[PDB]
């Protein structure tokens, strides 16, 4: 409509940020319908600009923060819905359920000692796991975008040599922002000439508490994991 | 094609699909009145309406709200939407089945399961009108042809039809010659529910479930308390009309029509919902999954979605026939429904189904391939598996039921399905049930070639072959030994940049471009199992973003031409005048405004001029600074 609204969301340092663009250019601040808060996940959506016009031939900033550290909605993924109304000069609108709304980025590397790791890794909640296998590059450069990516930890070096070949199994931590601690030990071939590795096959042991949402993330870094057309 | 969601629980009495919107209400006599906007599977409210029982279920008539009705005995409309009640009166003696609302002064019409039914002024407070001829428990009450002209089924074995009046039920008139209500050869009989001729129609049939009405026309589509489930027209009133309407075990609750579709469904209690004709009518099948209880049946007068109502619960299935053909003339898109009609080209509301003499997403469709022309198509029509099918080929000055076979832009013949083939001329043709190489230099174009007899694939699917080849294979006429295949993949259709040469590709899920032929250029994926994205021509990349529709790519740039409008797709380009889609609805004429194009050309001369003029300025929309003005 000549009011076109235009959005995305900006999420921008913690505070998930709703770009709005709702440009009316409309031929007068047209009526406009209803909105409606919630509770939701660890973050609450909090802010309306509050007037309903939809300003003539006009271009409008409406700003949605939310509240991001509260307000459980168990809807897990987010992948809500979300009501935007039909409610005054509109007759429809959008009414959404939102996707868009990933785990790479959440989690924050962490840490641990070893011995009392391998325990642990065995330990925890090994209910998940997904495979590596597949990619585009060395898990030196790949690795290393990854890891930037999820923003997780990998704890600790042996010497055995990520080079050569290696053949190391590397053990990956990460802390997130509402707490989950997830443990991972992947084991893999690595990139080398006629060596081995251009693939994996190797496999990614996923461990988080909820299956779920454990085998997610590995689904979740599977999508991380190679670089391609979303 | 899905049935989306599933669970069987609600022993369910009164039944509506939103006309307008993708919801079920649902009216269980569990004493339940539920609301679910049935789309996003999930319900909005659910109150039980009372202790007692809930029968009913009406339409207000507006976009959203519920008239409601229970063994209270009141009627109550509750907006969901507004989460309030509008007025309120309660109900006589018995619950309320159909509503309407009207407004000189915003007036009201309430019609109701008990005695009478009372039409009420709020405003320059007067009477409308006085309905008697009901008596008590109505399982489905129906506004006619004339909205405000209604009929009536009960317990009490009668159905009424009311007149009406602005001051109460009168009807003047003096002309007519015999009449189907009551006329001539056959006709069925008059019930007692009220006390005046009009008529009182005969209920009886162990008391009569559901009623349903004939718009212009007073044939009734019935649900009975009697296996027999008797079918009269009263727009013509048979004799062998005398049908008892029989399972092969027990009842027939209900039985329907569809307001599209010239049929009647069935449904009853072997565990069944039985299938019926009603085109030229004959029990097709019947149809046994559970629940030797049901009382409804419905299909929506929105007729998104249909569904069955029982006892031991419930049903919805969803419709498509996922991927379905095309032909291109000027500045024209030519759809075939996956579900959904026509949406062929251009637009002007809200949505609209391109109705055309080009008819596309309409026919019994095998295949649908332009034979290029701005002027002709062909067409494969009766579908399905057969021996073989027909084609008739169309017109697009004027297509037909089948065109003329002396006009070579008409011509039909037998045959079962036409496709392509690789290295562009060489077509298949199946006119046996089988492996019929087509080929023809011409495109208008419908010949038979056994020869390429080739099965080690028996009659299937493929386009530029591909029984799931997972290849495009390319061949000739004949042979025996394999030119070549080639390993990439399709939707299972390959898209040509118009006519028959487009190495832009598509996938089912992914779809790839390329130039003609293998050459993978870029390729595309999204995720979303549904919708379109656009070419112009070979390769020109029109991506649609929401609320904004994109191209992807242009000459080194990026650009936002115009924005959508809700869910649209990019289809593909039909010329300046832009078309758009969002599957087959939610849909656009456009006038366009490129971005892009101009821009890495403008921009690889430097040339702003344009950008400016238009006074286009984005930049962030989250961002929109990023194609490379980020960098």
């Amino acid at each position: 409509d000549p009011v076109y609204a235009e959005a995305y969301v900006h999420v921008n340092q913690y505070d998930i940020v709703l770009d709005v663009l709702v440009v009316n250019q409309t031929s007068d601040t047209l009526q406009n319908c209803t909105l409606e808060l919630a509770t939701l996940g660890d973050l609450k959506l909090v802010e309306k600009p509050s007037p309903l016009t939809l300003a003539p031939h006009d271009f409008a900033n409406i700003k949605a923060n939310v509240k991001v550290a509260s307000t459980e909605n168990g809807i897990i993924f987010g992948n809500i819905v979300y009501d935007v109304s039909g409610a005054a000069s509109d007759r429809n609108c959008v009414v959404l359920s939102d996707i868009h709304i990933d785990i790479m980025d959440y989690i924050q590397p962490a840490t641990c000692t070893d011995a009392e790791f391998r325990q642990m890794w065995a330990e925890f909640e090994w209910e998940n796991k997904v495979t590596v296998n597949t990619n585009m590059t060395d898990l030196n450069d790949y690795l290393q975008h990854i890891l930037k990516s999820t923003n997780m930890k990998c704890l600790t070096p042996e010497k055995a040599l990520s080079g050569y070949c290696g053949f190391m199994a590397a053990n990956l931590y990460a802390r997130s922002i509402f707490g989950e601690d997830a443990l991972a030990n992947v084991s893999i071939e690595k990139p080398v000439h006629q060596g081995p590795d251009a693939a994996v096959t190797g496999h990614i042991r996923i461990r988080a508490k909820s299956q779920g949402m454990a085998l997610s993330l590995g689904d979740k870094i599977n999508l991380s994991q190679k670089k391609t057309s979303l | 094609m899905l049935t989306k969601f599933e669970t069987k629980s609600a022993r369910v009495k009164g039944l509506s699909f939103h006309p307008k919107r993708p919801w079920i209400l649902t009216s269980l006599h569990n004493g339940v009145i539920q609301l679910w906007d049935y789309r996003m599977c999930t319900l909005i409210d659910k109150f039980d309406e009372h202790d007692g029982p809930v029968r009913g279920i009406d339409f207000h008539k507006q976009q959203p709200l519920f008239v409601s009705g229970g063994d209270d005995y009141k009627i109550k409309v509750w907006n969901y939407k507004l989460r309030r009640c509008l007025f309120t009166l309660l109900g006589h003696l018995d619950y309320i089945r159909t509503t309407f609302f009207h407004h000189e002064y915003p007036w009201i019409l309430s019609a109701s399961d008990d005695q009478t039914i009372r039409v009420w002024n709020w405003q320059s407070r007067t009477c409308v009108c006085v309905l008697t001829g009901h008596n008590h428990y109505v399982m489905c009450a129906q506004f006619h042809p004339s909205e405000d002209l209604v009929v009536s089924a009960s317990l009490d074995q009668t159905v009424r039809v009311w007149d009406i009046s602005g001051l109460r039920k009168k009807n003047l008139s003096p002309g007519a010659v015999e009449s189907d209500v009551r006329g001539i050869t056959g006709v069925d009989l008059f019930g007692t529910t009220d006390a005046v001729v009009k008529h009182v129609l005969e209920g009886h049939d162990r008391g009569v479930n559901w009623a349903a009405f004939h718009p212009t026309m007073p044939l009734i589509v019935s649900g009975a308390d009697d296996r027999q489930v008797k079918i009269w027209r009263m727009n013509e009133s048979k004799a062998w009309e005398v049908d008892t309407c029989r399972g092969h075990y027990n009842n027939v609750s209900c039985a329907v029509f569809h307001p599209r579709q010239e049929l009647i469904l069935s449904n009853s209690e072997d565990k069944s919902i039985r299938v019926w004709d009603m085109s030229k009518r004959t029990g097709v099948q019947t149809f046994r999954r559970d629940h030797d209880r049901f009382w409804v049946l419905a299909a929506h007068p929105n007729l998104n979605l249909f569904a069955a109502g029982h006892d031991g619960g419930m049903i919805v299935f969803k419709l498509e026939r996922e991927r379905p053909a095309y032909a291109v003339h000027g500045n024209m898109l030519h759809y075939v429904k996956d579900r959904f009609l026509r949406q062929l080209d251009f637009n002007s509301s809200k949505d609209v189904a391109v109705m055309q003499l080009r008819s596309g997403s309409k026919f019994p469709v095998f295949n649908m391939s332009y034979n290029p022309a701005e002027n002709a198509v062909l067409l494969c029509t009766r579908a399905s598996n057969l021996e073989n099918s027909t084609y008739d080929l169309y017109t697009i000055p004027k297509d037909a039921d089948s065109q003329n076979p002396d006009a070579p832009e008409g011509k039909r013949s037998s045959g079962l399905t036409a496709v392509w083939v690789a290295r562009n001329r060489f077509a298949v043709l199946d006119r046996m049930h089988s492996l019929l190489i087509k080929n023809l230099k011409n495109e208008i174009t419908k010949k038979i070639q056994v020869p390429n007899c080739d099965e080690i694939f028996y009659a299937g699917t493929g386009n530029l072959l591909l029984r799931d080849a997972d290849s495009i294979t390319l061949f000739d006429v004949q042979q025996k030994r394999t030119l070549a295949s080639v390993k990439i993949s399709k939707v299972k259709y390959v898209i040509w940049s118009a006519d028959m040469s487009h190495v832009a590709l598509l996938a089912k899920h992914a779809i790839v471009i390329c130039n003609r032929k293998l050459d993978a250029l870029c390729n595309i994926h999204e995720n979303i199992r549904v919708k379109s994205g656009a070419w112009d021509e070979s390769g020109v990349f029109i991506y649609t973003t929401s609320n904004h529709i994109k191209y992807a790519v242009t000459t080194g740039d990026h650009g936002i031409i115009r924005t959508l409008d809700l869910p649209i797709y990019v289809t593909r380009v039909k010329g300046n005048n832009v078309y758009c889609l969002d599957r087959e609805c939610r849909p656009r004429v456009l006038t366009i405004d490129p971005t892009e194009f101009k821009f890495k050309l403008a921009l690889i001369n430097r040339k702003y001029d344009e950008v400016l003029h238009m006074v286009r300025n984005a930049k962030l929309v989250g961002q929109s600074i990023i194609a490379y003005l980020q960098k």
